[PDB]
């Protein structure tokens, strides 16, 4: 079991946010 | 144990804070957690073809801290589902290092129910028809909601393991309610209906109306009694309800108790008037929201059935049925038009809140019997009363206190709904009670210091 | 019928609220200030996040 702290949780949340943003940007760019 | 042992040690887990986190750092971590929750609440999902449909779960957006079409479409749903399923398993005794196993099992079950809920949400018709999106887009939306639910669970454990204050459910619900109120009070969005630019925020609208309009009295009237957008009467009502709930939440019956085993531990035992802190509001709001959602589903699928029609008739607000008498009146003109509906709604609110409080004191171990057992455990006899009259005084105070607290909180919700305050009675009461819980945590930490 | 239990409950509630420790100004001001601070924190953080993310949502969508 991986025991992460609060900073890893914040980093994971920011990385998921960035992944969603990159998905949106990739969709917008493949539309154009 | 069973065969679920391997799978309960796969999801991430939050380590103990080792030290004791100071209140300033706990506040900072709570602020970071709510900031993450809000930021993810403002980020839309990917693959949504159209959000022009009608929200099937619109009534569970305040009680679940959700936001349609975004990463927090489910909101606090994983936490609630995991807690409910684990309570069901523990009560029926199938599943009772034990703490680590319990946490792993609750995470796994919450995430499985999160996947099921994401599938249900996709199939409800929102985001467009699930056939035009395709299996790839449906799976992508499900994966995004899965990761969002995992993040929500991680934030909840971050709050509950000692890094932050309170829990994820209360923090997120209060944050959503406060954000809604502040948006309705300060939004810069302008809606034009031919008259001119009109800010949605009540205070910004007041300032713009005063600045632009040549007739200041007319601007004041149209900014205070505005009906197309939130006005200043709504804000004044919201502040007034805040004040009254704050005043009544400080009510407490202080029982002077003294220890008999360890002499010298003289203290005070306060019995608050709001004995069940916003528990009646939570129960009533959850019941009403769920009843509304299943009523909407049944009306959409089985329109015409007498059983469905009596459950509630929907136009997206009830216009008849059992779900219509459970709804706050939109305006006082509706109260004047239909007084029977208003009377039934008031009676339902008061009775349901009182009954929920009186049931919860027994269910959660807050009845005079358990408090008397605790007093016997610590020898905490009353200074004036004898050791054989603890149960009598507890029966005198606690049941009446709980019943009247439920009655008063229901009456406050009814008053906030009748005044048309921003965020309705449910949201206002939930937010203020959660903030008071955080203030109680603060004063407890200060007392420890 | 049920009039007597209701009267009993009403009288018990009146006795309770009378016997209760009603907040004074020194406590009401402190509680109101704390609630205002918490409400301001959460609501304004949400308001500013929404303000920031409206143009971001327009750009990405
Ligand atoms: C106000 C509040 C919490 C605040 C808590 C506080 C402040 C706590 C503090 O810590 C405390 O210390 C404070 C102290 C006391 O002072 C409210 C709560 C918890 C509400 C829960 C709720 O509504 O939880 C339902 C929905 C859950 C999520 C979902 O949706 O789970 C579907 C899903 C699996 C399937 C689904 C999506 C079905 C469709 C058909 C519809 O959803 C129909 C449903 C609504 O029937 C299955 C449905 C289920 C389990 C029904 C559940 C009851």
């Amino acid at each position: 079991g991986l025991k992460v702290g609060p900073v890893p949780v914040l980093v994971m949340s920011l990385l998921f946010i960035a992944s969603v943003f990159m998905l949106h940007i990739w969709g917008k760019y493949t539309r154009s | 144990l069973e065969v679920i042992k391997p799978f309960c040690v796969i999801l991430p887990e939050i380590q103990k804070p080792e030290r004791k986190i100071q209140f300033k750092e706990k506040v900072l971590w709570t602020a970071i957690t709510l900031f993450i929750f809000l930021v993810c609440c403002q980020i839309p999902l990917f693959g949504i073809m159209s959000s022009d449909s009608a929200d099937p779960f619109y009534w569970m957006r305040v009680i679940l801290a959700s936001n349609r079409g975004t990463l927090m479409e489910l909101g606090i749903s994983p936490i609630v589902t995991s807690g409910l399923i684990m309570q069901l398993l523990a009560g029926a005794k199938i599943i009772e290092k034990d703490r680590a196993l319990f946490n792993g099992a609750q995470k796994l079950f919450g995430m499985i129910i999160t996947i099921g809920q994401s599938i249900v949400y996709v199939m409800t018709g929102m985001y467009g028809d699930p056939s035009e999106m395709g299996a790839g887009i449906c799976l992508l939306i499900t994966i995004q909601l899965f990761v969002a639910g995992l993040i929500v669970l991680l934030l909840d454990e971050l709050l509950q393991k000692g890094y932050g204050l309170g829990s994820g459910i209360s923090l997120f619900i209060a944050t959503n309610i406060c954000e809604t109120i502040v948006w309705k009070a300060f939004s810069p969005t302008t809606v034009n209906t031919g008259r001119g630019m009109e800010f949605e925020g009540a205070i910004i609208a007041l300032f713009h109306l005063l600045a632009t309009r040549t007739d200041k009295v007319r601007a004041l009237r149209e900014a205070f009694y505005r009906q197309n957008l939130p006005n200043l009467m709504n804000l004044i009502a919201t502040i007034f309800v805040f004040a009254v709930v704050i005043y009544f939440q400080g009510f407490r019956y202080e029982l002077p108790i003294r220890s008999t085993k360890v002499r010298g531990q003289i203290g005070i035992y306060p019995i608050k008037l709001f004995y069940t802190s916003n528990i009646p509001i939570i129960l009533q709001s959850a019941l009403v929201s769920n009843l509304y959602v299943i009523s909407q589903m049944l009306s959409a699928r089985f329109s015409g059935n007498l059983l469905v029609s009596l459950l509630g008739t929907w136009s997206a607000y009830p216009v008849g049925g059992l779900c219509y008498y459970l709804s706050p009146p939109e305006s006082f003109g509706s109260v004047l038009e239909d007084p029977v509906h208003a009377v039934v709604y008031i009676v339902f609110m008061l009775g349901s809140c009182a009954f929920f409080s009186k049931t919860w004191i027994e269910v959660s171990g807050s009845s005079p019997r358990d408090i008397a057992k605790q007093f016997k455990d610590q020898g905490m006899v009353i200074n004036g009363k004898r050791e054989t009259s603890i149960y009598r005084e507890l029966k005198k105070i606690i049941p009446t206190a709980a019943a009247f607290g439920g009655l008063c909180i229901g009456a406050l919700s009814v008053l906030a709904d009748f005044l048309g305050a921003i965020g309705s009675g449910t949201g206002i009461l939930l937010a203020v009670t959660i903030i008071y819980q955080y203030f109680e945590i603060f004063v407890k930490e200060q007392s420890e210091v | 019928q049920f009039v007597e239990p209701s009267r009993q409950f009403v009288k018990d509630s009146i006795r309770l609220v009378k016997r209760c420790t009603k907040p004074d100004r020194k406590e009401f001001q402190k509680i109101a200030m704390a609630t205002a601070i918490g409400f301001a924190i959460m609501g304004f953080i949400g308001f500013f996040v929404k303000l920031i993310h409206i143009p971001i949502n327009n750009i990405i969508v």
